[PDB]
Parts: structure tokens; C-alpha cells; sequence
């Protein structure tokens, strides 16, 4: 519990992932701001995203609560900020790291699945790829930059 | 509910 | 036996077709519970279909392999034989009480036996047989060490072996330990059938002596006993609480199910959660839950192998300790919770945690090791001894 977030953020520090990052926001172990910088084989390419992680008083039993603040353009993301990868529900699992949920997180912004996506219209679109990419561009250059 | 129940304590 | 084709299979689908059909028969109207039949029958079929599927000219190899073959002789030799308990039963088979149903309902026991161990041996459609995981360390290296990684053995083969291991007494004890470990009735042990039997009867230590106790001179014990049929007899006790029934547990297999009568005069089920057999039935007598064994008032004392010879405690090499010097933490700890030592393990996997995490991911409705997320079908208590 308490302790496994100061784990958690303990074992983030020694060796962390690349193009993000993340800790606690005040005094405040259960709420954590995560840093996501723009994969290059995708089209965010150069962009800085911004999550909210809670951590539900369950966890490790339950998942965290990943949810993007900065505005992105992406058929597993809603205007909400909420992600639907799936580890974050039905496949999460105890001994899962933060880090592995920010990978995960950028492995999915490389690699959008549509036949399960969280915006209907972008999943049309997305299942022509040069609107798609290009659109995400620029959401990113009014957003994340 | 496949009719197993709690032990008893 | 002998070679298992695409035609033989195609009898056996007729057969098995047969069956369903004799138990679709109004006037039989079978309860709908585990073991049912008109269950167990048409999915051993769907499994047996995706695992052809599998094998595609791959058929050659698929015939040939010594477990699939004792297993269709078997499926066959069981269908023909609830087949003919139809012919000569006649109309005895409508009656709930008679002895042909009696003989059906150990049928269905049996089909949901195979088809457990089907399942176990081709979980996807393909055979893992030869990787079986044997849930208990001691088990698991004495079927590596006798058998190495066959999957089915003669029961004469089994018998010899475990002797030379686990004294059998007489000829009779082992027709008793013949009938109990034998599910599917098919005059072979196979890897599957080993495991649920360790587990029922673990700890490896002293296997025999746990088994004659908790079956062989056990007034509780039941054999090839349903949910149902345990409901049954205790009903005569329903006056009587205190009045306790076990046997196994048909939908998890390796498991014990205790049927009692309350102070109330309900009958419950109940399946420890993992624990050994012997101390759900002691602690049970202590709290007054299990008193009188198929309801006699002489109740046996288990304190006999209560304590068995302590698995050793396990110690960490240098070179293992010094990494979590590193890793900012120590090598017993509970990783789930960074709080407690680890004092349980997880079987097969062989993973470390504490007992009060397990927990909580079991009561979360997860789904099993945490870490591997294989299953779980076996835990050991553990303590650590700190290289420092
Ligand atoms: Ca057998
Ligand atoms: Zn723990
Ligand atoms: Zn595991």
C-alpha cells in the first residue's frame, strides 16, 4: 500500500524510462504528475504530454488511475484524458510497475488499436492513415508543445 | 454462487 | 492399446452422440449440477474438436502419442459401458434410488474426471503433457526421477515405484490406493492424475499415512461422491448437527469439499480454502463445526500427522543477497506490499510473496500468481534465512 507506492517511486528514480517520468505532486503519495515526450514513430513526434496517476486506496490490487491532462489526438484517447489500455483494467496485475504502465503508454501512442477504440470518429479515420497522422501533428503543435 | 460456501469460523 | 485414426474418431463422436441422447430422455430428468452429464459430454467433444484442429496432417503424430491413445480406449470403453447400462437397466433407470442411476451418476463423475485431464494435458488443443507442471516440489522430483517426463504410466509401473518410495502394506491397501487415485478408472496413472492425488493428499512427506488416515480409516470420507448425493445423506442427519460429510471436489479437482449440518439444521459445502485436508477437519472439530463423521458420535483424531517434518527454510547465496543491497531493498520482503517478509509460496510457479497479499488478490476476484499469473494450485508456508 502506502509503502508500495514509496517503493514504486523509489525504484523509478534508480532506473527510469525514456521519454517520461513521473512523482508525487506535494506531500501527497497517492497523486502523481507523469511526463510523456512524443515517441518518434508516431506523429506527436516532438510533443510533451502531462498524466494524473491515483493510486486507488486497493492498489497493488487494483490498477492506478492514468489519465492524460495535456490534449491529445488519439482513438484510445478521450477528450476526458482517460486511456483505454487494457492493462489498466482487465490485464492489470499486482506486481506491474509504473514504469511498465508509461511504456505501455508510449508502446500505445506508437501503436493505436482501433477495433477497440475509445473515439469513434478517429477509429474510421485512423483504420486513412494521411489525415490521421497529419491531424495529430497539429493538435500536438497547438498542445503538447 | 456455484453452492460452495465460506468456511465455517 | 493401439493407433488412434480420424475414423476411429468419428465412432466415438457417435457414441458419446448416443449417450447425450439415452440422457435427453424425459423421464430421467437429470439435475442440473456439476457433474452433468449433458454438460461434460458435448464439451469433451468441443475439446476434442480443437484438438484436431489443431494437429492438421500433424494427424500422423497426434495417433501416436501414448496418452491420447489410452484416453480414446478410455472415452470408449466408458461410452460403451453407459450404453449398455441403458440396455440392461430398462426402466430401473427412472428411479432416483436404484443402483443402475447410482451406476450412472458415478459415470458422470468419471466423464468429468477425463475431461479435467484432457484439459490439463491439452490446455489449448496441443499437447503439454510432456511439461506438466506438478503442483508439489517433492511430488513433482519423485515423478521426475522415477517416471522423467513420460505422461501416463501402467498402474503396475506406479505401483512399484511408489513402493520403493511409500511402503504399500498389502496387496488390499493398494487396491484401496488403486480405486482412490485411479479418476478415470482406466488401469493407468497419468501426470494430471498423480498431481491431483499429491495435492489431496500432500504433504509428500508421509503420503500414505495421510491417506490411510483420512480415507482408509476415515468414517467421513466419501468416495466418487457428487454435491448432490452428499446433500443426500446427510439429509438423514438433518436433525443432527454437527453431522460432517467430505469428499473431492469435481469442479476443482485437487480439492476437498465438506458438507456439514449446522446448528440450525441447513446443510452447507464448504472447499478450504488451500489448507491442508487434515487441519480444516481439526480446527473444524475444535470450533464444534465437524463433530460426527457420516454422523457417528466417534470422531477420529488427526493430531497424528499433524505436524509433519518442516519444510527447510530457505536461504539466500551471496550473489543473490548483494543485488538487493543494490535494488534498495532485501531479498525477503514481500514485493507485492514492500511491507512483509515473504511467507508463503506459490505452486507450481514457485513464486515468494506474503500470505496477506494473496490473499487480497484472491479476494479481489485476480486471477492467479500475481507475478506469472499462472495458476494456482498449491501453496507451501515458508520463512526466509537472511544471507546479511
Ligand atoms: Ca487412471
Ligand atoms: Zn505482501
Ligand atoms: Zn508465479
Amino acid at each position: 500500500a502506502l509503502k508500495r507506492i514509496h517503493k514504486e517511486l523509489n525504484d523509478l528514480a534508480r532506473d527510469p524510462p525514456a521519454q517520461c517520468s513521473a512523482g508525487p505532486v506535494g506531500d501527497d503519495m497517492f497523486h502523481w504528475q507523469a511526463t510523456i515526450m512524443g515517441p518518434n514513430d508516431s506523429p506527436y513526434q516532438g510533443g510533451v504530454f502531462f498524466l494524473t496517476i491515483h493510486f486507488p486506496t486497493d492498489y497493488p490490487f487494483k490498477p492506478p488511475k492514468v489519465a492524460f491532462t495535456t490534449r491529445i489526438y488519439h482513438p484510445n484517447i478521450n477528450s476526458n484524458g482517460s486511456i483505454c489500455l487494457d492493462i489498466l483494467r482487465s490485464q492489470w496485475s499486482p506486481a506491474l510497475t509504473i514504469s511498465k504502465v508509461l511504456l505501455s503508454i508510449c508502446s500505445l501512442l506508437c501503436d493505436p488499436n482501433p477495433d477497440d477504440p475509445l473515439v469513434p470518429e478517429i477509429a474510421r479515420i485512423y483504420k486513412d492513415r494521411e489525415k490521421y497522422n497529419r491531424i495529430a501533428r497539429e493538435w500536438t503543435q497547438k498542445y503538447a508543445m | 454462487s456455484d453452492g460452495y460456501t465460506p468456511e465455517p469460523a | 492399446p493401439g493407433t488412434v485414426d480420424k475414423k476411429m474418431v468419428e465412432k466415438c463422436w457417435k457414441l458419446m452422440d448416443k449417450v447425450v441422447r439415452l440422457c435427453q430422455n424425459p423421464k430421467l430428468a437429470l439435475k442440473n449440477s456439476p457433474p452433468y452429464i449433458l454438460d461434460l459430454l458435448p464439451d469433451t467433444y468441443q475439446h476434442l474438436r480443437t484438438i484436431l484442429s489443431r494437429y492438421e496432417g500433424k494427424m500422423e503424430t497426434l495417433g501416436e502419442n501414448e496418452y491420447f491413445r489410452v484416453f480414446m480406449e478410455n472415452l470408449m470403453k466408458k461410452t460403451k459401458q453407459t450404453i449398455s447400462l441403458f440396455k440392461e437397466g430398462k426402466e430401473r433407470m427412472y428411479e432416483e434410488n436404484s443402483q443402475p442411476r447410482r451406476n450412472l451418476t458415478k459415470l458422470s463423475l468419471i466423464f468429468s474426471h477425463m475431461l479435467a485431464e484432457l484439459k490439463g494435458i491439452f490446455p489449448s488443443g496441443l499437447f503439454q503433457g510432456d511439461t506438466f507442471r506438478i503442483t508439489k516440489a517433492d511430488a513433482a522430483e519423485f515423478w521426475r526421477k522415477a517416471f522423467g517426463e513420460k505422461t501416463i504410466v501402467p498402474w503396475k509401473s506406479f505401483r512399484q515405484a511408489l513402493h520403493e518410495v511409500h511402503p504399500i502394506s498389502s496387496g488390499l491397501e493398494a487396491m484401496a490406493l488403486k480405486s482412490t487415485i485411479d479418476l478415470t478408472c482406466n488401469d493407468y496413472i497419468s501426470v494430471f492424475e498423480f498431481d491431483i492425488f499429491t495435492r489431496l493428499f500432500q504433504p509428500w512427506s508421509s503420503l500414505l499415512r495421510n491417506w490411510n488416515s483420512l480415507a482408509v480409516t476415515h468414517p467421513g470420507y466419501m468416495a466418487f461422491l457428487t454435491y448432490d448425493e452428499v446433500k443426500a445423506r446427510l439429509q438423514k442427519f438433518i436433525h443432527k448437527p454437527g453431522s460432517y460429510i467430505f469428499r473431492l471436489s469435481c469442479t476443482r479437482l485437487g480439492q476437498w469439499a465438506i458438507g456439514y449440518v449446522t446448528a440450525d439444521g441447513n446443510i452447507l459445502q464448504t472447499i478450504p480454502h488451500n489448507k491442508p485436508l487434515f487441519q480444516a477437519l481439526i480446527d473444524g472439530f475444535r470450533e464444534g463445526f465437524y463433530l460426527f463423521p457420516d454422523g457417528r458420535n466417534q470422531n477420529p483424531d488427526l493430531t497424528g500427522l499433524c505436524e509433519p517434518t518442516p519444510q527447510d527454510h530457505i536461504k539466500v547465496t551471496q550473489e543473490q543477497y548483494e543485488l538487493y543491497c543494490e535494488m534498495g531493498s532485501t531479498f525477503q520482503l514481500c514485493k507485492i506490499c514492500a511491507e512483509n517478509d515473504k511467507d508463503v509460496k506459490i505452486e507450481p510457479c514457485g513464486h515468494l510473496m506474503c500470505t496477506s497479499c494473496l490473499t487480497s488478490w484472491q479476494e479481489s476476484e485476480g486471477q492467479g500468481c500475481p507475478f506469472c499469473r499462472c495458476e494456482i494450485k498449491g501453496t507451501e508456508p515458508i520463512v526466509v534465512d537472511p544471507f546479511d
